């Protein structure tokens, strides 16, 4: 991604490595499970990739970037190296649900499809709304 | 004297008995009339010193200076109304009462012409439009009528049970039901 | 309080004068009901059963009647000694109605001390006039109506005690809205003695309307809030938080 910006071309599905980065991002949703990327060190590089990628490609790595981001939050919970208090459990505990609304979904630009896991695995581009990527990040901002 | 309250009840009872009027105007002057007899009410004195049908007059009013279209609303409307009254005003009761005697000639006048099947199927909704308050005649005119869905051999035939089969089943009083369900049951 | 505050607040906002106020079948009127009863039930038969038993048991034997209509008049019937009796133990029950400014309990006292401020924020001159008025009409006289149906007597009435207290009704309304009778010819005789306990009513008013339970029990909230869930996030974060309260929940 910092090498991308040499040859710059504006919409990054035109970019030369952009299948390279989608098909590393499936490495991160594959891998994102049970805290088996560590974020209890790399969380504020993870939102980075996170705040770049939204509502990016196809149906599908849409959806899994969304899938990213609860299983991010819920190995954030259930991390025990942080040992967190019980208040910031509890809003951790609501930020899931807040995610998991349709709202969001019309965020990440999953409007159509009712499950985001069932098109995560299965195998004309509505544009993005930058306003959306600000509640995105205020979210993410409020979490972390 | 009594007899200009006497004298007032009549006209009560003309007004109800205008209300089914064919004539979509003189329904609308009559629910138009009706803010007269509340402010004379309200100068020979509070509620109670008119019969407790003030504040569905003040609805009648209300709704009577809104909308002109045809008549299948308006007469929704005077069936809504008719229901909303709540009250045993005696010229309501004598507007339930002879309307009902003139309904059986009606009925059996169709039995034995368009227009009078309009006028029959608004004295219809007029008659299940009133509560009719019993608190019998008005299971006489229930009992009539589920004789009368069946209507086996007749000439306009189906006319009379759909539309039967509408304004019973949408326009009744809800303290009328439980004489409705137990006629069913036994029959 | 703030909860009453609000409601009353939405309810005098919204009211055309003061003649109007609190006596339909409103929200906040069915609230004010309600307060009435889960407040008072208890003062309110501790107050008005042993009076009901001196007029049930050894006052009706004598052929005593409050009939004052002279139209539904009995032939065997005097008018005089039925306004006598009537007007005697209307001043006996007024008497121990002012005198029962004690025993009021407080919950309810600053429940009314609210609707006093509250029609005194929009109508600063005779407020305490609606404030008494709404303890007639909605907490006391239906009580005296149907004291079988409130739970205050065991069994009902004989009928001649019924036309009586439905007479009671009307005139402690006529002495607490502070207004006399003007309908009724047969009811005018009593007009002097309303006017006489105007006063006496609206002291006891004022002394209420100056300056405790168990918790909620199994009632699901949850059918109520979700069959109204359509147009609540349509009128207007609340919604955001509401949202966020539904989905935490599963829905049975």
């Amino acid at each position: 991604i910092d090498k991308t910006c040499l040859s710059p071309t504006p919409t990054l599905e035109q970019h030369l490595m952009w299948d390279d980065i989608a098909i590393l991002a499936r490495y991160m949703l594959m891998l994102s499970f049970n805290n088996s990327l560590d974020v209890a060190a790399h969380l504020p590089y993870l939102f980075h990739v996170v705040t770049f990628l939204v509502a990016t490609g196809p149906l599908s790595l849409r959806a899994s970037t969304h899938g990213l981001v609860i299983n991010i939050i819920h190995s954030l919970c259930t991390c025990s190296q942080l040992h967190f208090s019980e208040e910031t459990k509890q809003v951790l505990r609501l930020s899931l649900t807040e995610f998991s609304l349709p709202k969001f979904y019309l965020l990440f630009g999953i409007s159509k499809v009712k499950s985001a896991a069932v098109i995560a695995f299965r195998s004309e581009r509505e544009t993005f709304a930058l306003t959306s990527l600000e509640t995105v990040t205020e979210a993410l901002l409020e979490i972390m | 004297p009594p007899i200009c309250r006497q004298a007032q009840t009549k006209l009560e009872v003309a007004l109800y008995m205008f209300l089914w009027n064919p004539d979509t105007e003189a329904v609308l002057v009559a629910m138009s009339c009706f803010r007269h007899l509340c402010e004379e009410a309200d100068i020979r004195c509070s509620v109670h010193n008119l019969l407790p049908n003030y504040n569905t007059f003040m609805e009648f009013a209300s709704v009577s200076n809104m909308m002109s279209t045809g008549r299948a609303a308006l007469q929704k409307r005077v069936m809504a109304l008719l229901r909303r009254i709540e009250h045993p005003t005696a010229g309501n009761t004598e507007a339930w009462e002879d309307t009902h005697a003139k309904w059986e000639q009606a009925t059996k006048l169709i039995l034995n012409d368009t227009d009078s099947l309009q006028e029959w199927i608004n004295m219809t909704g007029f008659l299940c439009a009133l509560g009719g308050v019993c608190l019998t005649p008005v299971s006489k005119f229930m009992d009539r009528l589920l004789s009368l869905m069946v209507c086996n051999h007749e000439k306009v035939g189906l006319q009379i049970r759909t539309n039967v089969k509408d304004l019973v089943g949408l326009e009744l009083s809800p303290a009328l039901y439980p004489m409705l369900f137990n006629k069913l049951k036994n029959t | 309080y703030q909860l009453l505050w609000n409601m009353f607040s939405k309810e005098v906002e919204l009211a055309d004068s003061m003649q109007t106020l609190f006596r339909g079948n409103s929200l906040a009127s069915k609230i004010m009901t309600f307060c009435f009863k889960v407040y008072g039930a208890t003062y309110l038969q501790k107050l008005l059963d042993p009076l009901l038993r001196i007029v049930i048991t050894s006052s009706d034997w004598q052929h005593v009647s409050f009939e004052v209509d002279p139209t539904r008049l009995e032939p065997s019937e005097s008018l005089e000694e039925n306004q006598r009796n009537l007007l005697q133990m209307t001043e006996k029950f007024f008497h121990a109605i002012i005198s029962s400014s004690s025993e009021f309990p407080p919950q309810l006292r600053s429940v009314c001390h609210c609707l006093y401020q509250v029609v005194s924020q929009r109508f600063p001159q005779n407020s305490i006039g609606a404030v008494g008025s709404a303890m007639f009409l909605r907490f006391i006289n239906p009580a005296i109506v149907s004291p079988y149906e409130a739970g205050i007597l065991d069994k009902k009435p004989p009928p001649r005690i019924e036309r009586g207290l439905k007479l009671m009704s009307k005139i402690l309304q006529s002495i607490a809205n502070h207004v006399l009778f003007t309908k009724e010819e047969h009811m005018r005789p009593f007009n002097d003695f309303v006017k006489s306990n105007f006063d006496a009513a609206r002291r006891f008013f004022l002394d209420i309307a100056s300056d405790f339970i168990s918790d909620g029990n199994v009632l699901a909230l949850h059918r109520l809030l979700w069959n109204n869930q359509e147009k609540i996030g349509q009128y207007l974060r609340p919604f955001d938080k509401m949202a966020t309260l539904l989905a935490y929940l599963g829905p049975p």
